């Protein structure tokens, strides 16, 4: 009546995506975690977007969605920052939040490519994606037109928005020969091997298999390029902890209240 | 009108390599290679470089002054 | 005050075609800005939640809200007096899911069991022991789904893949293929269920429900139905694809030896008709005679092709599971999408001659025959020639129009018809007279 | 002392326009002319 | 008139939008949005109950 | 026009609960948990859990409806086992075993990075 | 006592829309006629006349 | 705009893809519909039934 | 020459210029 | 012939040359009558049975029949001709860059959408229609299938996330006309801020929005009954000025001003609005599957193939038996199979070389069924389901059928002034119409008192 | 240019590989 | 007058007051197309003037 | 294959067989039975019958 001890063996470890394999956990705390890997992450990026002068050819919230969808690296200052909506004063403190600044202007001949290099941001880690390849092309302005603008960015999860979703892949998938017959092939023979399947290329699944709980769930991981990939898995695993911890106390809260 | 930043489904930054599809379609290399080249495995984002219209160029003919 | 949650409405659709377009329902409010609605309250409305508009008018009085929720509510109108039978019934994917949950091949475990559970808003609160106790805690769909019929209901009704040389044989009360529904103290037996037991048909099971039981009852039986066959369907899944549309091989050399057999019958018609040897038939022309002949034969070979393509499916199929299920199609339409589509007949006739003496300045003059009269041998699987897409069109433009124009004349004759009968009724002398007291009938219906 | 400035059509050029006055461009002489952007604080949310 | 203003005429506390799907509401149940439902208003009396 | 916006699905409202517990009365031992502004993350590893737990004769979550931000989880143990404490157990277990899977995952990236 | 409908506002929705409006035709017959014989798509118009695109309202 | 260079037309506030051929009163975009009849100088040898004549040679 | 079997690409090469030489709304 | 042809352009070969040479000749639809037609060159040529063998003409090809919004359905062959005309009705109603120079346009109800991408399959024939350059959809991954029940009965599914990133989302825009005239010898208009002592007739809204001369500025926030130009009429003055219509909550874009035929102060305003995609907005695809979003689930929420790939659009299966639109499906599968490879398809009406089987061999190719079925799984449990479902690349288009200009209320508002009875119309704030069918239903009803209620109490109470 | 080219590279092959054609989905009238 | 949310969930967004009230008042949110009632010691005024003027 | 009631259909034939002759349902058998004014105006011939 307790619960289980898995176990974890990462199979690829790369600055852009992880695959790792979780065995003797059950499938709804898998599910769960995928979950959480989308959702659930905290992750700075921008919200707040105060635009002074904008001549080019797009809408004027065209520029205020592109900038939202722009990621920011946020590898340990996502962690410190608090959320805007707990925050204790008025106005973006840098302390709850990054300030940026965009001012350009198409003065040559030749047409103008503003990419998120021109977010010229005051703190030196929160940065567009353009450390170590093109940057973000945000617009095209000609001779004649400008964009001046500055925004701010706060923490968020996906939850909220796509724009603090980091993983941009999850490939979740479990028992890759069909033995706990979860999904029934019409005709075995016309479908492929998994990447993950043990079967050799005579049988094409595995037999049945009456007493057999799913295990070895197989994870890929992949960071947008904001977080990097086991950054996401620990604090999806940090932020469920909590969630955990919270509702065990307003549980014990109300059992004592009653 | 202009690429997208994201990918509608997965969700992979494709914003900054549209010059880079560009550069390699004009290179030598074909449609079907430069998708892979550049880092696209799911089928799901190889629609944001082969639907994708640039009518931003169109746009840009009407220049304002100049 | 504003409209709050429990308030009684009446929700209208624009159309008014008779007296179950205009039920009452309680309100809540949700998020966002669309009317919303149970599914089976979509069959009476004539509805399709494809950019439909429905009116909502709102009662100022107690008076009237409370005549509102005596008269005219969902739940008390759930049978109609002109047919007597259900008119809401599971004519959706909860249809084909619930039939595919209730064949004798489905097991649950106790997760998904106590999952299912939480969605039965009439519960008792006991776990049903289940019908296989070792080598392991398995249920079985029907017994699931005798906890969701109220009551103590008994019905008999058939499936719609049920054998006629069944019951006069052996096998009679223990069926091999799973027919014969049989309920008794309200708790599935045997049988698969489908639109001949749940759908609107007299004598179906939510009818019988509603005779027996009162109308709460029903309307709690519809919502357990569609909230735990709508979650199983979850863990089931349900699809469409070519993988369903693609035959075995053999099923075209059989379509193709007919369709080949099928023109040379006709050709050996036209050459008779030619020479002078195919006699009158009595009570017809010889153009006549020889067009009749020609459409029988197209007939019987199209019903060659779909019988042989119907029995060369196989039960994974998802045409075929939806077709049997009775929730959307028909076993022509299978016919149509793999064997052969069939003659395109306009104006009860087939293709006329536009130009003179032929259809399209494709085919030569004086070819009557099968695929120079809109006969269509292709398949939708397998593309169509241009000469029968181009009938093919004619055919749906000939439908279209008697669409538009019954559209155009049955409203009239309805609003004659109401416009006569309109004052008549049933006095408290169990008569029925008309406003100027005449009576018509000494007793409603005689 | 706002003497409500436009933009010319064509030649895109600042103009001091004011009331019971004819819509013309200071120089060439056009017809057509719009409006400068607002001076408020317009703030989006990048959602 | 009588076909235009006495048999049909126009009704207030009325409304017309489009509709969806939603198996999560009862047969009798009608999933109305917040705006129109402001907008409605049903004249109750007061009682001390 | 009448879209909710994105935080009422996770922050909490003044005056509402995170958590509500309910006897029911057709059966002993047996409550229905309420659970505010949540989704299913975080009911369908507490179902798994209590099914773990061989004391628990009943457990199971719902969505009223998907719009509303709501999960019940009704609990039915053995009558010398109230649900308040196997709720309790499951919590507390399946935080043990995250906090232990964080750990190995931790070190076997410390390890995987050469090593 | 003359024609309607001859002079339309030409629909810029969409270039397909405008394409189409440019190069559409309408009959003199009076609307919403009882008989069926001209609206039906008749074999002469072969390569002259899309098939299929048409209204599905009374017209 | 007879036969001008897609330059001059990107510089007149317009664009080289517009098809054209439509008309523009108070500005509105006002297009002609193709009508058509019966083609003239044409001999119709009808058989209307619901008259007195057995055949009606119109022209 | 004649043109046989390869004639699908030359099927839609007299179509593009047709519709190059003539515009869509060329009739008005 | 086909060689001149071929290097067109560059020197100057054009159709009046194959036309004066004597290879192609028109044939009027009195002529077509006495010609032996054929379909195609080689096929109908070659030497079989003796049909005729007297030919004196060729088609060019027999997908040229189709015309307008018609040409670009894919696979029209396969699909009942209903469904290919209610495409055809529909493909006029999709929304896109309907003209390059849209933003010095100001026609009235202009819609714009910001991605629109490219068809995965286009036929031969739109390379002319010119739809590549100014599409009206984007490319997504549709899985048909019936995932939760909200997409039941001619319903979708939409991915919030894909929405939250831009999917299908447009911009509605729309411009005004106002201009002052010399009404009469004392009455005259002129554009002036309505102050709250000169001017008797005044609405009860914000005026000092506005600027001094009257109009409101490019950028502004706005919403219903806002005053958008300072018209005051002299009779002091009275405030003879439009105000934006109810529920339209919009950003001026840019402000003209000029001088009409007659020669006075003439001003245009448009006013743009993003419409994010929200349930009950009307979509529909190449095929006539109609349809409107019912609800709109989180990407966590959405099922996933065996790599993070979750649907874009989920249609209901129940749609495809009863209308027989199998060109849709043939369209999705060679829609995946363009994007693994990674060239657009062709999707010819009459092509004679583009089969099932052939497709399905191609796209087993590459790791995928070949019928292209995949294995999902539960977004919300994590199990695999069951039936493989049927998921890949679609094009789809939005309609401007939009919830919010169709949603409408009503209490005791305006009324006529003939009969004093409810206006008709959203835009002037009128009631529904209870008509006699729904009289003849209440009657049916035998609920008297409601009845009752609906004509006199709410209609037009009067002693 | 390059799908030009494509193209008619695709054809001469189409044109080389004529050994045998046996398709299920495929048909085409054939009157008298 | 334009004001800002200092505290609260909207915290952030810009609106000008449409009907303000002892206690509330509505502002419509610039951003989104919808107004919402947010109580007034949540508003801050930030104003827009022009100095100069020369 | 449809199916009404006998109720419904007996019901319309005895209101067109109530006054011996063969009262038509059109305005012209209506309109002629002694029902009122007011009720032969809302079916058809309002300012004739007025
Ligand atoms: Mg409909
Ligand atoms: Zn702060
Ligand atoms: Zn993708
Ligand atoms: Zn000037």
């Amino acid at each position: 009546p307790y619960a289980n001890q898995p176990t974890v063996r990462i199979t690829e470890l790369t600055d852009e995506n992880v695959k790792f394999i979780i065995e003797n956990t059950d499938l709804a705390v898998a599910n769960s975690i995928r979950r959480v890997f989308i959702a659930e992450v905290p992750i700075i990026a921008i919200d707040w977007v105060q635009i002074d002068a904008n001549s080019s050819v797009l809408h004027d919230e065209f520029i205020a969605h592109r900038l939202g969808l722009i990621p920011l690296t946020s590898d340990d200052i996502v962690d410190k920052l608090q959320y805007s909506r707990d925050c204790t004063c008025e106005e973006f403190c840098p302390e709850c939040s990054v300030e940026f600044t965009l001012d350009v202007r198409c003065n040559e001949d030749q047409t103008r490519h503003v990419t998120s290099r021109d977010l010229i941001s005051n703190s030196p880690r929160v940065i567009p994606v353009t450390s170590r390849q093109d940057d973000i092309l945000i617009v095209k302005l000609r001779k004649g037109q400008e964009l001046r603008l500055r925004a701010y960015a706060k923490k968020g999860f996906g939850k909220e928005h796509a724009k603090w979703n980091p993983t941009a892949g999850v490939a979740f998938e479990y028992d890759p020969d069909n033995a706990l017959r979860h999904t029934v092939y019409p005709k075995p023979e016309e479908w492929p091997k998994s990447e993950y399947s043990e079967l050799d290329e005579d049988e094409s699944q595995a037999p049945y298999d009456p007493n057999g709980k799913p295990e070895r769930f197989y994870y890929n991981v992949e960071s947008c390029g904001s977080l990097r990939p086991e950054t996401i898995v620990l604090s999806a695993l940090s932020g469920l902890k909590k969630k955990l911890s919270d509702l065990q106390t307003q549980l014990s809260h109300e059992i004592q209240s009653d | 009108m202009i690429i997208p930043v994201r990918c509608f489904t997965c969700g992979k930054i494709v914003g900054n390599k549209w010059e880079a599809y560009l550069g390699l379609l004009q290179a030598e290399y074909t449609e079907g290679d430069a998708l892979d080249a550049l880092g696209l495995k799911r089928y799901c984002c190889r629609r944001m470089l082969l639907a994708h219209v640039d009518l931003i160029e169109k746009l840009l003919n009407y220049a304002p002054l100049e | 005050r504003h409209m709050c949650d429990g308030d009684i409405v009446i929700f209208n659709r624009q159309p008014t075609l008779h007296k179950m377009s205009m039920m009452g329902h309680r309100v809540r409010i949700l998020p966002w800005s669309t009317f919303r609605l149970n599914l089976s309250v979509t069959t009476p409305y004539n509805a399709d939640f494809d950019g439909d508009e429905m009116n909502l008018h709102l009662p100022q009085s107690l008076e009237t809200r409370a005549e509102i929720q005596e008269l005219a509510m969902v739940p008390r109108m759930i049978v109609t007096p002109q047919s007597n039978r259900p008119v809401m019934g599971i004519v959706q994917d909860t249809l084909t899911a619930v039939r595919k949950f209730t064949k004798r091949d489905v097991f649950l475990e106790r997760g998904e069991v106590m999952n299912l559970l939480m969605f039965l808003s009439t519960w008792d609160g006991k776990v049903p022991q289940p019908a296989i106790l070792k080598p392991r805690p398995l249920w079985t769909g029907k017994q699931i789904f005798s906890l969701i019929i109220p009551g103590h209901i008994n019905c008999i009704r058939t499936h719609s893949t049920h054998p006629d040389d069944e019951d006069s044989g052996p096998y009679k009360h223990i069926s091999p293929g799973d027919t014969k529904v049989v309920v008794e103290n309200g708790e599935l037996i045997m049988g698969i269920l489908c639109k001949k037991s749940l759908g609107t048909s007299a004598g179906s099971l939510v009818h019988i429900s509603y005779l027996e039981m009162g109308h709460d009852i029903t309307r709690l039986f519809y919502s357990n139905i569609q909230t735990v066959i709508n979650n199983w369907l979850l863990i089931e899944g349900h699809t469409i694809g070519i993988g369903d549309s693609i035959a075995d091989s053999k099923t075209y050399q059989d379509i193709q030896n007919t369709i080949k057999k099928a023109k040379q019958d006709v050709i050996e018609v036209i050459e008779k008709a030619h020479n002078n040897e195919l006699e009158p038939t009595p009570g017809n022309t010889l153009r006549q005679t020889f067009e009749n002949q020609v459409n029988r034969i197209l007939n019987d070979a199209r019903d060659k092709t779909g019988s042989s393509a119907q029995k060369s499916l196989s039960e994974y199929n998802n045409f075929k599971s939806m077709v049997v299920s009775g929730a959307k199609g028909s076993k022509i339409n299978i016919s149509q999408v793999i064997a052969v589509v069939g003659q395109q007949n306009v104006e009860g006739k087939r293709i006329p001659f536009g130009f003179k003496h032929r259809t399209l300045p494709h085919f030569i003059k004086d070819d009557y025959g099968p695929e120079s009269r809109g006969f269509v041998e292709n398949s939708y699987l397998a593309g169509l020639t241009p000469t029968e897409f181009f009938f093919h069109a004619m055919g749906g433009r000939e439908g279209l129009i008697d669409t538009a124009v019954k559209t155009a004349e049955t409203g009239y004759i309805q609003r004659r018809l109401i416009k006569s009968m309109e004052s008549v009724m049933v006095k408290y002398d169990a008569t029925v007279r008309n406003s100027i007291n005449q009576v018509v009938q000494l007793r409603y219906g005689e | 002392q706002q003497p409500m400035i436009y933009i010319c059509g064509e030649c895109h050029t600042e103009n001091e326009i004011k009331s019971r006055d004819p819509i013309r461009c200071r120089e060439c002489g056009y017809r057509i002319m719009y409006k400068k952007r607002t001076k408020r604080l317009v703030v989006f949310d990048a959602r | 008139r009588v076909r235009g203003n006495l048999m049909g005429k126009r009704v207030d506390f009325s409304a017309r939008t489009v509709i969806t799907p939603d198996p999560n509401l009862s047969i009798d149940q009608v999933g109305v949005p917040r705006s129109i439902a402001a907008n409605m208003t049903f004249a109750e009396i007061v009682t001390p109950f | 026009m009448n879209a909710p916006p994105a935080f009422e699905s996770f922050l909490l409202f003044e005056g509402e609960k995170k958590i509500t517990i309910n006897k029911d009365t057709k059966v002993p031992n047996a409550c229905l948990f309420t659970i505010n502004k949540e989704d299913h993350t975080l009911g369908n590893i507490i179902k798994s859990q209590l099914l773990k737990d061989p004391q628990v004769l009943f457990a199971g979550y719902k969505v009223p409806h998907p719009l509303e931000h709501k999960i019940i989880i009704r609990v039915q143990t053995t009558p010398d086992y109230s649900p308040q404490e196997a709720f309790t157990n499951a919590i507390t277990d399946l935080i043990s075993e995250l906090s232990l899977l964080e750990e190995r995952f931790r070190v076997a990236i410390k390890d995987k990075q050469e090593g | 006592q003359a024609r309607a409908g001859v002079s339309q506002v030409l629909n810029r929705l969409t270039f397909a829309s405008t394409l189409s409006h440019l190069r559409r035709l309408n009959s003199p017959i009076g609307r919403d006629g009882k008989l069926a014989k001209p609206r039906q798509l008749h074999n002469t118009l072969w390569g002259m006349v899309c098939p299929a695109e048409t209204p599905e309202g009374h017209a | 705009l007879n036969g001008l260079t897609d330059r001059d037309l990107c510089e007149l506030n317009e664009c080289p893809l517009d098809p054209g051929g439509y008309f523009i009163i108070n500005g509105s975009e006002k297009v002609l519909i193709a009508q058509e009849k019966m083609a003239t100088n044409t001999v119709y040898v009808f058989a209307k039934k619901d008259s007195k004549y057995a055949y009606t040679g119109e022209c | 020459e004649i043109t046989p079997d390869l004639w699908q690409e030359a099927c839609w090469i007299v179509i593009s210029s047709y519709f190059d030489e003539k515009g869509l709304v060329r009739q008005q | 012939h086909i060689d001149q042809l071929k290097e067109r352009e560059y020197n100057n070969y054009s159709w009046q040359d194959l036309v004066a040479s004597g290879v192609v000749e028109y044939i009027d639809t009195l002529e077509e009558e006495t010609v032996m037609l054929a379909m195609t060159p080689d096929d109908l040529q070659e030497k079989e049975v003796a049909y005729c063998s007297t030919y004196t003409h060729c088609e060019i090809h027999p997908s040229m029949i189709l015309g307008v919004c018609a040409s670009i359905i894919p696979f029209p062959d396969h699909n009942q001709s209903p469904r290919n005309t209610y495409q055809s009705a529909m493909g006029k109603q999709a929304m896109g860059v309907y003209i390059t120079n849209f933003h010095v346009r100001m026609d009235t109800l202009a819609h714009v959408l910001y991605y629109p991408q490219k068809p995965l399959v286009t036929t031969r024939s739109m390379e002319y229609l010119r739809f590549r350059e100014l599409p009206a959809g984007i490319n997504s991954i549709v899985a048909i299938a019936s995932y939760t029940g909200y997409n039941q009965e001619d319903s979708v599914i939409m991915n919030r996330s894909a929405v939250d990133r831009g999917f299908f989302r447009s911009v509605f825009y729309r411009s005004y006309k106002e201009q002052e005239s010399k009404k009469g010898f004392d009455q005259e208009e002129v554009f002036e801020k309505p102050t709250r002592e000169t001017c008797q007739g005044m609405r009860h809204a914000i005026y000092d929005k506005l600027d001094d001369d009257g109009l409101i500025a490019p950028g502004v926030r706005v919403s219903g009954d806002d005053v958008i130009i300072g018209k005051t009429v002299t009779l002091t003055k009275r405030d003879c000025s439009t105000f934006l219509r109810t529920s339209e909550t919009g950003i001026v874009d840019q402000v003209m001003v000029t001088l009409n035929q007659e020669g006075y102060k003439f001003c245009k305003i448009r006013v743009r609005s993003v419409r994010i995609p929200q349930i009950g907005d009307k979509f529909a695809s190449r095929h006539g599957q109609k349809g409107t979003c019912g609800i709109q689930y989180r990407q966590e929420d959405m099922p996933f193939t065996c790599e993070g790939i979750t649907p874009d659009i989920i249609i209901n299966p129940h749609a495809i038996p009863s209308r027989m639109t199998i060109g849709h499906l043939i369209e999705c599968l060679q829609g995946k199979v363009s994007a693994n490879k990674g060239e657009i398809g062709d999707a010819t009406p009459f092509n004679d070389a583009v089969n099932v089987q052939k497709i399905s061999n191609l796209l087993s190719d590459y790791g995928y069924h070949l019928r292209g079925n995949e294995v999902l799984y539960n977004g919300f449990t994590g199990r695999k389901i069951t039936s493989q479902i049927f998921i890949g690349p679609t094009y789809y288009q939005r309609l401007k059928h939009m919830v919010d200009d169709k949603i409408h209320s009503r209490a005791r508002g305006p009324i006529q002034i003939l009969n004093r009875q409810p206006m008709e119309g959203r835009s002037r704030d009128g009631g529904l119409r209870f008509g006699e069918m729904e009289r003849d239903c209440q009657i049916a009803h035998g609920a008297a008192q409601f009845l009752r209620e609906r004509l006199f109490e709410a209609s037009d109470p009067y002693q | 240019e390059w799908n030009i080219v494509e193209s008619e590279k695709a054809l001469v092959a189409e044109s080389h590989n004529m050994k045998n054609q046996q398709m299920d989905p495929f048909t085409r009238r054939q009157c008298k | 007058q334009t004001v800002r949310i200092s505290q609260g969930p909207y915290k952030g967004y810009i609106g000008v007051v449409k009907d303000a009230t002892e206690s509330t008042a509505r502002v419509e949110l610039h951003s989104t197309c919808q107004t919402i009632s947010v109580d007034r010691q949540r508003l801050t005024t930030v104003g827009s003037r022009r100095p100069g003027g020369m | 294959g449809s199916y009404v009631n006998y109720r419904h259909l007996a019901l319309l034939c005895d209101t067109m067989t109530c006054r011996g002759h063969l009262m038509a349902i059109t305005r012209h058998g209506v309109n002629r039975q002694d029902t009122g004014p007011l009720m032969k105006c809302s079916f058809e011939e309002t300012v004739d019958v007025l």
